[PDB]
């Protein structure tokens, strides 16, 4: 039937070898909670049953995109993201933005943009790398004339070059501090501009790569835990680079495999640590990442059909423990519905759905045949196409 | 100086204090996107604060009215920019804005922009007097908290606060030995005090990871543990190793296990080993155990090893 239900599954549940922790405590009430889940779905199944709710999620996304409660007023400084999110949430579902909302989007950002480069989070806030990189690619997923040249590639590069530090990292805003993430913004953001001088991330490859520990991921800054939504950015920031074999490749593809939940099927952002919503492309986005690479260094090993990670399951876990009836997507099950992972669980089902390495393409559709989502371009988590007209637009400046 | 909670806490609008100032509202633009139905008081204090901010107002009335637009929306880092601003040119005692920091924290433990602010004044007094009580604090009441970790990692690097860090490591591994952020912070206090390459070190840290796996064998911090600072000279030249482990193997077993000798075996035929092809099955028949049985989840990457293995080990 399905990897989350057959009955052989019950046999991987936690084992807290008679020594109960902190930690094992609370991984216990997860899987119990998940199991009921699976197990509701053990009543029935009649006709496809694992749907996902395009029109639910649709009206969410229809309309935070134009207003919001006084609930997401902690994301005051942090808006752009608020077009992103939504912006590729409907591309992924599917959905055309009005031509009339892009324009008004579009001049939204215009407002944020810092007369010095950059975007803040909001309409006359300081600029940051984070709603820059949100700005940048939200304006990119509209691929039109009108959202491309909102962008002032000069003072973006500028500005860029004056968060660059000796070491090659760079800072998350001006004062700010720095960890792996930053540098992710600026190339992703200075990449699809192209507006990336001869010595403007020298240093980052090697930076980037000394986050990476004992443990194969990477962390925020030297000396860090292994964590999910870095070692994404490291990699990613590092593919763009073209250094990804700057790191130790192997140990990588280790830790984050391992890091998806033999129980609950998505994964989990730190060894020991909770499943949860996104991750789902922090992590599971890895993979198509290293495959590039491990193919790009020859390794003939690399399935020609499947990614390194378990799509069946992944998918079986956001389709059946994210969904909000409501609308939207969530962390774990009871865990509130918002435009964050409303997000990256519908780029991390897309990634678990989507295959293709080369001529060959093979998807895997878990639930119905409706679920198919659209593909996500994997370092800069936007459409594979949109990527493709941002590049090709500014790579003739 | 009132607060954001008290009950009897007043709108900035029908203030005397702050009569004189005309608020700046926001700039949505004529067709908002994303726009949020800020409250009436939250919408109120950023008002009045644009105001401040856009006139550069370096005053001791707004220097508060940025507290209370940090408490409204911690994240902001605009606010947070205006008030090291107010601290530096109002000349305000941070020592008692090391406390108004402190307690934010305890607050909202999870915040970034509000960890940078207590790091500025830590370097900006240079005084880690305190810091580790109080990032123990917070660790107490969650220990994995990755900013009190990083912070707590600054302090110690920065003011050399080595000495009793391995000592705390090794309390937090008690409370849990499952925590493995303390397996990290460990490491992060050996390979900077002493680092690994010592054999006497190396072989204290492997015996404690070692009778810490058979106590809790299904506990994978102690294992990742074991294969990452032994992985560093190569897995493959400790010998010891590779049985000791098929002993555990019974009353110890788990696929942390028998990855574990997986890992082994790819490494000796990288360090071209004996028994070649005898190991070069010990390992694809492991690949199968896991990948078809004891590991499934991982089906699709054990089957990359197998191959990897297969493709560079027999020809
Ligand atoms: C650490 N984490 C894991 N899952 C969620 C979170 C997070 N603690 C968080 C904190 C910092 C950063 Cl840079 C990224 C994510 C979290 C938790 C809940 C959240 C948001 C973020 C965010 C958010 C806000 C800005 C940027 C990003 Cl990436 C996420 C928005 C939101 O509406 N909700 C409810
Ligand atoms: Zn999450």
């Amino acid at each position: 039937p399905l990897y989350s239900l057959r009955p052989e599954h019950a046999r991987e549940r936690l084992q807290d070898d008679s020594v109960e922790t902190v930690t094992s405590i609370e991984q216990a009430k997860v899987e119990e909670k998940i199991q009921e889940v699976f197990s509701s779905y053990k009543f029935n199944h009649l006709v496809p049953r694992l749907v996902l709710q395009r029109e639910k999620h649709f009206h969410y996304l229809k309309r935070g995109l134009r207003q919001l409660t006084d609930a997401y007023e902690c994301l005051d400084a942090s808006r752009p993201w608020l077009c992103y999110w939504i912006l590729h949430s409907l591309e992924l579902l599917d959905e055309p933005i009005p031509q009339i909302v892009a324009t008004d989007v579009c001049q939204f950002l215009e407002l944020c943009q810092s007369p010095d480069g950059g975007f803040g989070g909001g309409p006359g806030q300081y600029p940051h790398l984070a709603p820059t990189y949100a700005a940048v690619n939200a304006l990119c997923i509209i691929g039109t004339e009108e959202a491309y040249n909102v962008i002032n590639r000069e003072k973006l590069l500028q500005y860029l070059y004056s968060l660059k530090q000796p070491d090659g990292s760079f800072l998350m805003h001006v004062g700010g501090e720095v960890d792996v993430r930053s540098a992710y913004c600026a190339a992703s953001v200075a990449s699809l501009t192209n507006i990336i001088t001869p010595d403007l991330f020298e240093g980052t490859a090697e930076w980037i790569a000394r986050c990476q520990n004992w443990e194969g991921g990477i962390g925020g800054v030297p000396g860090m835990e292994a964590h999910g939504g870095y070692t994404f950015c490291g990699l990613a920031a590092l593919v763009i680079l073209k250094k990804e074999r700057s790191l130790n490749l192997k140990s990588l593809l280790q830790w984050v495999t391992s890091r998806q939940m033999r129980f609950e099927g998505g994964f989990q952002g730190r060894c020991n640590k909770l499943v949860d919503g996104c991750y789902s492309f922090w992590q599971a986005g890895l993979l198509p990442l290293l495959h590039r690479a491990l193919h790009a260094q020859g390794d003939p090993a690399l399935s020609m059909s499947h990614w390194m990670f378990h799509q069946q399951a992944l998918q079986e876990y956001i389709l059946m423990c994210c969904q909000c009836p409501a609308g939207g997507l969530l962390d774990k099950p009871g865990k509130s519905r918002d435009f964050y992972h409303t997000c990256y669980c519908l780029s991390g089902l897309s990634i678990a759905q989507h295959f293709g390495s080369g001529a060959m393409l093979h998807d895997v559709v878990m639930g119905v045949p409706e679920n198919v989502l659209q593909p996500t371009h994997p370092v800069y988590n936007i459409g594979p196409d949109k990527v493709i007209q941002a590049t090709t637009h500014f790579l003739q400046k | 100086f009132l607060s954001l909670d008290s009950p009897t806490y007043v709108l900035y609008r029908d203030r005397a204090e702050w009569a004189d100032i005309d608020p700046v509202p926001q700039n949505d633009g004529p067709s908002p996107v994303v726009q949020i139905i800020y409250s009436e008081k939250f919408r109120d204090v950023y008002d009045y604060f644009r105001a401040v901010l856009q006139r550069d107002e370096r005053s001791e009335r707004a220097f508060k009215l940025t507290r209370d637009a940090i408490e409204l929306n911690a994240a902001n880092y605009t606010v947070w920019h205006f008030r090291r601003v107010l601290l530096r040119s109002l000349q305000k005692d941070l020592q008692e804005e090391m406390n108004y920091i402190i307690a934010i924290i305890e607050e909202q433990p999870k915040n970034y922009q509000v960890w940078h602010h207590r790091r500025v004044l830590v370097e900006w007094l240079k005084d880690p007097s305190q810091e580790l009580e109080f990032i123990a604090d917070i660790l107490n009441q969650d220990a994995k908290n990755y900013h009190a970790w990083q912070h707590r990692q600054w302090v110690i690097q920065e003011f050399r606060l080595w000495d009793n860090e391995l000592q705390y490591v090794d309390q937090l591994l008690k409370e849990d030995v499952r925590n493995n952020s303390v397996w990290n912070q460990r490491h992060f206090v050996i390979s900077n005090t002493t680092g690994y390459s010592d054999r006497a070190v190396l072989e204290r840290e492997v015996q404690y990871t070692l009778e810490m796996i058979k106590l809790v064998p299904h506990n994978e911090s102690a294992w990742n543990y074991l294969k990452g600072i032994l992985q560093d000279r190569g897995l493959s030249r400790y010998p010891n190793l590779l049985n000791q482990l098929l002993d555990l193997q019974p009353s110890h077993s788990s696929p942390y296990l028998i990855a574990f000798l997986v890992d082994i075996y790819e490494d000796m035929l990288e360090n071209q080993c004996d028994n070649k092809e005898d190991i070069l099955n010990k390992a694809l028949e492991l690949c199968e155990i896991l990948a078809k049985e004891k590991d499934t989840i991982r089906k699709e990457y054990w089957r990359y090893i197998g191959r990897s293995l297969q493709s560079k080990h027999s020809r």
